[PDB]
RNA sequence: GAACUUGAGUGCAGAAGAGGAGAGUGGAAUUCCACGUGUAGCGGUGAAAUGCGUAGAGAUGUGGAGGAACACCAGUGGCGAAGGCGACUCUCUGGUCUGUAACUGACGCUGAGGAGCGAAAGCGUGGGGAGCGAACAGGAUUAGAUACCCUGGUAGUCCACGCCGUAAACGAUGAGUGCUAAGUGUUAGGGGGUUUCCGCCCCUUAGUGCUGCAGCUAACGCAUUAAGCACUCCGCCUGGGGAGU
């Protein structure tokens, strides 16, 4: 467990001090879980059930990224640079 | 945002009243329906949601409704825009069509007069 | 948090009994475990024979390790001729 | 892993090779090399006593430590190297006291791994112990038959034997062949499968590559003449045309068992392959 | 019927607690049904696990008479 | 453009689970091998015979080797998108449910093509091979018997990696959302009664069943887990053959 990743990408674009539901925070946590799960699948190549989990996370993260991009174009660009995404 | 099915379903089982999530046009439909004699009153409450108040349409105050056999149909997401000239009449009278206008609604005379056919109901 | 129960072969002197138990405690502690409790159930009649041993000395240990320790317990417990059974259960 | 070449010529079609992924250096330890001339299958009389051996690439011998007799001194795996003299790869061990030796590279072994020999060693891949010290079910390789002589059995790429049981002076061992056999419990063995397990999958691809490995063409008996082989002669092609297929020296060569009846080792062979 | 675990207020069944597990096996050693014992579904799962761990390390028998 | 929190997510606190991947481990039974005891049958069928047995079978006792599947628990029980998933343990890992509403503020639904997963059989390479058993052989049966029955038995069934992409892959019922009598089981929760709990009772969420209103239906039947009343999007049908050629 890491609230580290919360308090980092809360404060970058914080609505509240104890913001949790910011797209920033969500996308960041998704990015952390995605990347963790990828390295599981490097080892456990034929864990297909878990891999469907990955594809759902990826789809959530994409949809939240498309949401920012349409909402706040600058705020989107700051998030993808810090996480190191492309889209 | 379909009050009509909510009405139909309750009307079928001769319900006394029903609580429909309120919206401006669903409010403005219920009053068009009330022109006959449904709704007695509603209870506007402290707004948390934008429609928690509901419409509280009460067409069955007594055991049996004097106005029974309520029926609607023409509500598709494919948009059906009526000409002021060619506004239909439900059952050749004995039924109304809520023709959404910029300024007007209801009968055939309230089309060439009022103008925008817009939405069309039954 | 893990409980490690293990049976020792009954043909064991109390000197060599301690020698086994102290070695397998050192397997845990040296590999980054903290033994947070022990227990001795003593000699018991086994429900079924194993390795021609009708009875055996049961031996519980509780640890708060991170896996690698209690993994290293197993591979040594399997190798050893003195431990006749063992389990590792995660605690609730 | 096996690297498949693309069919850029008829020679290359079907040919596959090791990727040599495990190999960590290209240069052997000079102090552990010895000269090795080819022999052409010719004995001390100068006569050809084994057929189909001849030519191939020049090779230096790497002196392998099959004995594993630096007991108690730990050794660090410094390299994994190609050895042209055998199917397995070899590992240069740097011993703590500055002695360097080569061993057979077991499956798994990594540069930096510590290895250890002797009766008070762990059952880790690359260690070597007297068989009396190795638990039942342990996969082993480089098994001695005589104490101190050095490992003779189960040395080729990917091979392995399992320890089955202990009879005091003897230990039962299932050999790679599947033969179960008694081995003196004082005989050492090395822990693990021999590496380079993919060796058998190599498709040699072309005639010339066999020639690089010192194999000369095999001529079938049935295209020789009667003075050369029992299958020789006949007009046109001929079937074997004999009670049994025969060797070039007139023994039956299909099913005929050649282990010496009254072998001394028969008492130690529990189950034949 | 009444559940032994729900009634007595037991929220955790040790595999090592032998005397308890002997109440929920036959003479032969077979795990007793919910119909006979009257235990809850959740505890019957927890119990079964405990039986099977016990059998692994010879606390209880697989088969015996 | 500005708001909002009911949708949809996040956080926080609980819950259950044969969800998946990897490594190790256990007991029962079958088979084979060895050995002790013992001796004429065993086995099999509708009835037989081929088989296996005096080179000592079958039975019985003990030990060894090996493979596969996990009694009891076990339940219109659970989990999973479906296919599926059932000994135990650890490692890694996916989802769901409940509660709380701190946070986000339509971020949603569906989804041709595309990509992935996908029982069994089959295929490739390399393993493994107890039991079972296409083919194949023998014994019967029969008019015949290229079957059913019997005795054997190869591939295969198992493992790793790759391929194949189909099943009455079924609820013969696409997904999402809302709405529309009741009664009764059961799985995992939650809240609240008088009560010290247990227990009983009331309420409630999400599953899983049965019965049954209205409505629907050609009928059979479906019926809050709709085949009812609605809206969105996708897939598909248009007489039988010919031909899924
Ligand atoms: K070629
Ligand atoms: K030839
Ligand atoms: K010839
Ligand atoms: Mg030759
Ligand atoms: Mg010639
Ligand atoms: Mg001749
Ligand atoms: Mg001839
Ligand atoms: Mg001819
Ligand atoms: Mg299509
Ligand atoms: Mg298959
Ligand atoms: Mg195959
Ligand atoms: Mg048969
Ligand atoms: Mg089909
Ligand atoms: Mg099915
Ligand atoms: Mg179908
Ligand atoms: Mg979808």
């Amino acid at each position: 467990i890491t609230q580290e990743r919360k308090n980092q990408l809360i404060n970058e674009f914080k609505t509240h001090e104890s913001d949790t539901g910011s797209p920033e925070v969500q996308i960041a946590i998704l990015t952390d879980s995605i990347n963790n799960l990828n390295e599981h699948l490097r080892t456990h190549k034929k864990d297909h059930h878990s891999r469907r989990g990955l594809l759902k996370m990826v789809g959530k993260r994409r949809n939240l990224l498309t949401y920012l991009r349409n909402k706040d174009v600058t705020r989107y660009r700051e998030l993808i640079n810090k996480l190191g995404l492309r889209r | 945002a379909d009050m009509l099915t909510r009405i139909r379903n309750a009307n079928m089982v001769r319900h006394e009243k029903l609580e429909i999530p309120a919206s401006k046009l669903k409010r403005e439909i219920a009053e068009i329906l009330k022109r006959e004699g449904f709704i007695r009153d509603v209870e506007f409450v402290e707004d948390s949601k934008q429609g928690i108040i509901r419409v509280f349409l009460k067409y069955g105050q007594n055991n049996e409704r004097v106005i029974t056999g309520l029926k609607r149909i023409s509500k598709p997401g494919l948009r059906v825009y009526a000409k002021s000239n060619e506004v239909p009449r439900v059952l050749n009278g004995l039924g109304i069509a809520i023709i959404s206008t910029s300024q007007g609604v209801l009968t055939d005379k309230e089309a060439r007069a009022k103008q925008a056919g817009g939405e069309v109901l039954a | 948090k893990y409980e490690v129960m293990y049976i020792i072969r009954p043909n064991i002197d109390e000197e060599s009994k301690k020698a086994v138990i102290e070695r397998f405690n050192n397997v845990l502690t040296s590999n980054g475990a903290e033994i947070t409790g022990t227990k001795d159930w003593g000699k018991r009649r086994l429900a079924y024979e194993i390795n021609d041993f009708r009875d055996g000395f049961y031996q519980i240990v509780n640890v708060q390790s991170d896996a690698a320790a209690v993994q290293e317990f197993d591979r040594l417990a399997k190798i050893s001729d003195d431990i006749i059974r063992h389990i590792v259960v995660k605690e609730e | 892993a096996i690297k498949k070449y693309k069919p850029t010529s008829n020679g290359r079609r079907g040919m596959t090779t090791s990727d040599f992924a495990e190999i960590t250096t290209d240069k052997p330890e000079k102090s552990l090399l010895a000269p090795l001339h080819k022999k052409g299958g010719r004995n001390n009389q100068g006569k050809l006593t084994v057929r189909h051996q001849g030519g191939g690439h020049k090779r230096q011998y790497r002196v392998i430590d099959f004995k594993r007799d630096k007991d108690g001194i730990p050794g660090r795996v410094a390299t994994v190297e190609y050895d042209p003299n055998r199917s397995a790869n070899i590992a240069l061990i740097n011993y703590a006291d500055g002695e360097k030796r080569y061993i057979l590279a077991p499956k798994g072994i990594q540069v930096g791994t510590e290895i250890m020999s002797g009766p008070e060693a762990d059952i880790k891949v690359g260690n070597a112990l007297p068989l009396i010290n190795i638990p039942v079910g342990t996969v082993v390789h480089n098994i001695e038959l005589k104490p101190g002589k050095g490992g003779q059995l189960v040395r080729s790429a990917g091979t392995s034997a399992q320890v089955l049981g202990k009879e005091g002076k003897y230990v039962l061992v299932r050999l790679n062949s599947g033969e179960v056999r008694m081995i003196l419990s004082a005989c050492r063995a090395s822990i693990g499968q021999v590496g380079n397990e993919q060796h058998e999958l190599i498709n040699i691809g072309k005639a010339g590559r066999s020639r690089w490995k010192g194999i000369r063409p095999t001529v079938r008996g049935s295209v020789m003449n009667p003075n050369d082989h029992p299958h020789g002669g006949g007009e046109g092609r001929a079937p074997i045309g004999r009670k049994s297929p025969m060797s070039p020296w007139g023994k039956p060569t299909l099913g005929f068992k050649t282990r010496k009846k009254k072998n001394k080792s028969d008492k130690f062979i529990v189950r034949r392959r | 019927k009444v559940c032994y675990f729900t009634s007595n207020g037991i929220t955790h069944i040790d595999y090592k607690d032998v005397d308890l597990l002997k109440k929920f096996v036959s003479e032969r050693g077979k795990i007793l049904p919910r119909r006979v014992t009257g235990t809850n579904a959740k505890y019957q799962r927890k119990l079964t696990a405990a039986i099977k761990r016990a059998r692994q390390m010879a606390l209880l028998p697989y088969v015996s008479g």
